[PDB]
């Protein structure tokens, strides 16, 4: 940068999709419990279909 | 609020069967083998009990 000799970084650029300095609560995180419940209930459904 | 509660009497679970394993196979197969001619049913069958 022009005025600050100490401003430098690496080629790596990115972002965390977080809320207020926390770890990111992703979309998959907030859909995962429902997917697990779906899998368990469909397990019951399949075992019912077998019997 | 809890669901409906069933009053289950175990007087017909077959001989030599644990209640746990009996109920476990009833879960799995949806079919529970019972024994109508258990010694505990002798009074009702022979007319000595209600």
């Amino acid at each position: 940068r022009l005025n600050n000799p100490s401003r430098c970084h690496f080629g790596i650029v990115g972002s965390i999709y977080n809320l207020n300095d926390s770890r990111p609560f992703s979309l998959v995180d907030m859909m995962k419990p429902y997917n697990y419940l779906y899998d368990a209930i469909h397990d019951r459904l399949n075992k019912a279909i077998a019997s | 609020n809890w669901g409906s509660i069933l009053e289950l009497d175990l007087s017909k679970v077959p001989k030599g069967w644990d209640v746990g394993k009996w109920m476990y196979y009833a879960r799995v197969n949806h079919i529970a083998v019972i024994d109508s001619f258990k010694e505990g049913t002798i009074g009702a069958s022979t007319g000595k009990l209600a």
